[PDB]
RNA sequence: ACUCAUACUGGUAAUCGAGUAGAUUGGCGCUCUAAUUGGAUGGAAGUAGGGGUGAAAACUCCUAUGGACCGAUUAGUGACG
RNA sequence: CUGCAUGGCAAGUCUAACCGGAGUAUCCGGGGAGGCACAGGGAAACCGACAUGGCCGCAGGGCUUGCCCGAGGGCCGCCG
RNA sequence: UACCCUCAGAAGGGAGGCGAAAUAGAGCAUGAAAUCAGUUGGCGAUCGAGCGACAGGGCAUACAAGGUCCCUCGACGAAUG
RNA sequence: UAUGCCAGCUGGUGGAUUGCUCGGCUCAGGCGCUGAUGAAGGACGUGCCAAGCUGCGAUAAGCCAUGGGGAGC
């Protein structure tokens, strides 16, 4: 990246399958093992902890999902606001982390045997 | 004389010849020049639009109302005189001058007064108080040609240049480098941003067709080839004597 | 216009006033005045002399370069420091005459007017 | 410089507000004429002119050099040792010019020649060239 | 001296007290005469070896950073410091102050 | 006069000290690049008001504000005042 | 184009485009084409010069302290 | 920007709440000058206009960063007829 | 001592200054034709609510297949 406009051009305009990368986080410690892999996509079923802004140290299931936008949910990660609705407020894939996935697929994009 | 070593740091085949254009007489004004020149041609190109402050349709109504011939009429009062100057003067403007991108940003050098501080550059290169003068330090009182083998071509990693650098007593020179990106305060933070991006200069390492990779990174180092270096490397930001190595091969150009 | 042109100066100052006689302080002053004024030097006329002065057992210094475009001197000895020649002159002024010497050589040496001869 | 300094005086230059602009008239210099106290103030550059020499056998098919002193040669020999090459009896003479561009090979005789005595061969030669030649030494040349 | 200040700065606003000449159209104080009061020339004040000086008599001068104070003594002022105003605050003027140590005195802070 | 010195020190000016145009000389600023090298949330740039230096272009500090960037030296660069 | 200050080299000096290398716009090596200088005079044809012969003399040097030698400079002579 | 007071009012204002900061409150960091409100110091309804420069008084404003100053006596003592 | 002058203080007005850069300017390397198979171009349509822009074309911000992608849209 870093090159000019590319590289964020082709960036935020792009696409609806190469976001899916852009919405990654670390998983656990033992997540990490259990099969290999730095990171992963971050599914709206799976869990994470804060570790970042506002809340730190604390973590629910996601609750959400992206696209688009590259955001996802937590369970009660916010709450008020002016409107007077509680709306959570989206946050990262960056600054949290997964402790816990959920494959309900067989195959969660192979996060076994990658090769 | 040029006392080799080799990739161990210990007195090696300690083998000459020095080149014959080290005993050059150091100039660094001629240094000063082409180096500088050479920064010179680094700038951008940018220029005024060729038709700003063009477009009329100002007019000056003559005499009458106390006004001042202009031609400004048009958007109340402005013209496109070159002089649009405050107060009674109005804005608007024109021959900014010259500014035309096409003009061939570069530089004016003689072939001769260029590569002749070049063989003056390197020249001070091989001196001993006027290599630690203008910076860079250096245990070693001694010979500071630098040499090397032909070997040190195949270091691949720094660290390993690190233990050849210790022991060469050079090596305090790279812990005598910014040795961190400072931030450079004043102009140039809006421009190419000289900003953080700034460092000391450091040991410079010669070498044959290939640069050094194991090199490169280091606190301040740069790295050239013998066919190649300018003016520039040698010699930094217009001083002379830069703490040089090179290897013995890329003794110099020696042409 | 430095480092080489600013000790050796300075240098023949030190030399006409410690000791006595006036060349090297009068070559101080050559010097000490713009480019275009010294040398010159040819080696040619840096032999005969239009002065009594030519060639002797004295060196003739000249201020500002010498340069080789004419013979050399003869049997006498007659050689002698400037600010640096090059080229033919020097190797030229070799073996007949004497060896040209580097004129700070000039100033470590007898301090005092020698038989010394001016030769612009 | 004094240049440098621009601002902190009023025009810069010739002090003058209305100061010299596009004059005094005419464009470059003004007409080579009388004019109405525009330019004149009697002249001789030029006089005769237009511009440059030039000659129309002079360029092509024109006559060339080179030209040769007698003074680089007798400076050449016998006072110094040179080209060692080229070198025979006291000394003889050869190709010594910068170049060979061709319709050339003279030898003018100024300074003090023989000296060596020297003899050379080369395409004419001066008169005052023979002399201070053929006197000691030296002779015919290229036949 | 007399505070020299450009002639009517008190009545125009925005002219400041910043000093200069006086126009020389017929301007009151251009023509000296009395009331003006001004014409600064050379002569008035600037006593040599003490025009720049604290009046403590300290040449007491800039320090932005801390090695500003480099070997400076405090003692008969070679550098007597003072830190300048555009220093970041007590984090700088800190280890700025705390200069204390080689005989250094700062004035304000 | 001494001196490398236009750094000191001592000495002479009754026979030096006004000045428009103008000539000469000592004391510039802007962008971005590079090498050497520094500053900043213990508060950068900018802005306002005020202190100091320089013949001067201009440099610098203090206070308030501001709340992230900013320099110096050397060599370059130019949509540079 | 013409000065000036500084610097390299010097009867020489500089490369241009371009080529090779490389740390790849820098830079190192190469390239001397060509330019200016090295002789001028003459429209041209064409011819072709003082590496010093004399005299004053500054600086500087020499001397046994007015007398010498005297670059540069000045005045002639001589030469194309 | 909840609640409360006010208002013809989902306006605006007051109060209050959030935030490190609301002169970050919606074409929304710093916040200069011209300039406005209130206020402090000085002058002021019998007195004259390039608005100041230099000098000297009034009134006005803890420490720090300056440490001096006054009187009698005495020592020294240029020029001063 | 009203009307009022000068300087400051608190608050405002204003948006300079400093700092910041999603934009410019310029240089460089690469690459380089489209259209009657209608660009090409234009018109008018087309959305739950739709004025502009974009996209589409009465199947009208779209329909189908394969591959990619992925828990959102």
């Amino acid at each position: 990246s870093s090159d000019r406009r590319k590289a964020r051009k082709a960036y935020f305009t792009a696409p609806s399958s190469q976001r899916r990368v852009l919405l990654s986080a670390p998983l656990s410690k033992e997540l990490r093992a259990q099969y290999g892999i730095k990171a992963l996509p971050i599914r709206r079923d799976d869990e994470v902890l804060v570790v970042r802004g506002s809340k730190k140290g604390q973590e629910g299931k996601i609750s959400s999902v992206y696209r688009l936008k590259f955001a996802v949910q937590v369970d009660k990660v916010t709450k008020e606001k002016v409107n007077g609705a509680s709306v959570p407020i989206n946050l990262h894939p960056s600054k949290l982390v997964i402790t816990k996935l959920h494959l309900d697929k067989d195959r969660k994009a192979l996060i076994q045997r990658k090769g | 004389q040029v006392t080799v070593h080799s990739l161990t740091g210990e007195a090696t085949a300690n083998a000459l010849p020095l080149p014959a254009v080290f005993s050059a007489p150091i100039r660094p004004d001629i240094v000063h020049t082409v180096f500088t020149s050479v920064n010179k041609n680094k700038r951008q190109a940018y220029a005024v639009s060729e038709k700003a402050g063009h477009q009329t349709s100002a007019e000056s109504w003559g005499t009458g109302r106390a006004v001042a011939r202009i031609p400004r009429v048009g958007g109340g009062g402005t013209g496109r005189s070159g002089q649009g100057a405050f107060g009674n003067m109005c804005r608007g403007g024109r021959m900014f001058a010259p500014t035309k991108t096409w003009r061939k940003w570069n530089v004016k050098v003689n072939h001769n007064e260029k590569r002749y501080a070049t063989a003056s550059a390197i020249a001070a290169t091989a001196v001993a108080s006027l290599v630690l003068a203008r910076g860079h330090r250096v245990e070693k009182i001694p010979e500071i040609p630098l040499v090397v083998s032909t070997d040190l071509e195949s270091i691949q990693k720094t660290k390993e240049a690190v233990a050849a650098l210790k022991a060469v007593g050079a090596h305090s020179d790279l812990l005598k480098v910014l040795k961190s990106k400072k931030l450079r305060a004043g102009k140039g933070k809006y421009r190419n941003r000289r900003w953080t991006q700034r460092r000391g200069p450091l040991v410079v390492y010669a070498e044959d067709n290939g640069i050094v990779k194991a090199l490169r990174n280091v606190p301040g180092v740069e790295t050239a080839n013998v066919a190649s270096l300018n003016l520039l490397q040698l010699a930094p930001g217009a001083h002379l004597g830069r703490f040089v190595i090179w290897t013995e091969a890329a003794f110099t150009k020696l042409d | 216009d430095n480092v080489y042109l600013k000790l050796l100066v300075k240098l023949y100052t030190f030399l006409a006033r410690r000791t006595d006689a006036p060349f090297n302080k009068v070559v101080l002053k050559a010097l000490f005045l713009s480019k275009i004024n010294r040398p010159p030097v040819s080696v040619s006329r840096i032999a005969r002399a239009l002065k009594q002065e030519g060639a002797a057992n004295k060196t003739v210094v000249v201020v500002g370069t010498v340069t080789d475009d004419a013979r050399i001197f003869e049997f006498p000895k007659t050689t002698v420091a400037a600010l640096r020649f090059t080229a033919g002159a020097r190797a030229k002024i070799v073996k007949a005459g004497g060896e040209c010497i580097t004129l700070d050589q000039l100033a470590v040496r007898a301090p005092k007017g020698q038989n010394t001869l001016i030769l612009r | 410089t004094k240049t440098r300094k621009h601002r902190g005086h009023v025009s810069a230059g010739k002090g003058r507000i209305g100061k010299h602009r596009k004059h005094p008239g005419g464009r470059g210099m003004a007409g080579g004429e009388h004019h109405h106290r525009i330019n004149m103030d009697k002249y001789h550059p030029g006089y005769f002119g237009k511009v440059g020499m030039r000659y129309f056998h002079k360029q092509q098919a024109h006559f060339w050099k080179p030209v040769l002193n007698l003074d680089k040669l007798w400076t050449l020999i016998p006072e110094d040792k040179r080209d060692q090459y080229l070198k025979s009896a006291s000394k003889e003479t050869a190709p010594v010019i910068d170049t060979l561009a061709a319709g050339y090979g003279k030898i003018l005789g100024k300074g003090r020649i023989p000296n060596v005595p020297v003899i050379v061969k080369a395409r004419f030669v001066s008169k005052l060239a023979e002399e201070k030649i053929r006197a000691a030494g030296g002779v015919v040349e290229l036949i | 001296t007399k505070k020299f200040k450009r002639h009517h700065s008190d009545r125009y606003h925005r002219v400041a007290e910043n000093w200069r000449k006086q126009k020389g159209i017929d301007s009151v104080v251009r023509r000296r005469f009395r009331g003006n009061i001004s014409q600064p020339k050379i002569g008035y004040g600037s006593n040599k070896k003490t025009k720049f000086l604290s009046p403590s008599g300290h040449k007491t001068f800039l320090v932005a950073n801390v090695k500003d104070l480099e070997t400076l003594t405090m003692h008969t002022k070679t550098y007597a410091a003072e830190i300048a105003h555009n220093i970041s605050a007590k984090n700088r003027v800190v280890i700025l102050a705390r200069a204390k140590a080689l005989g250094i005195k700062v004035t304000n802070p």
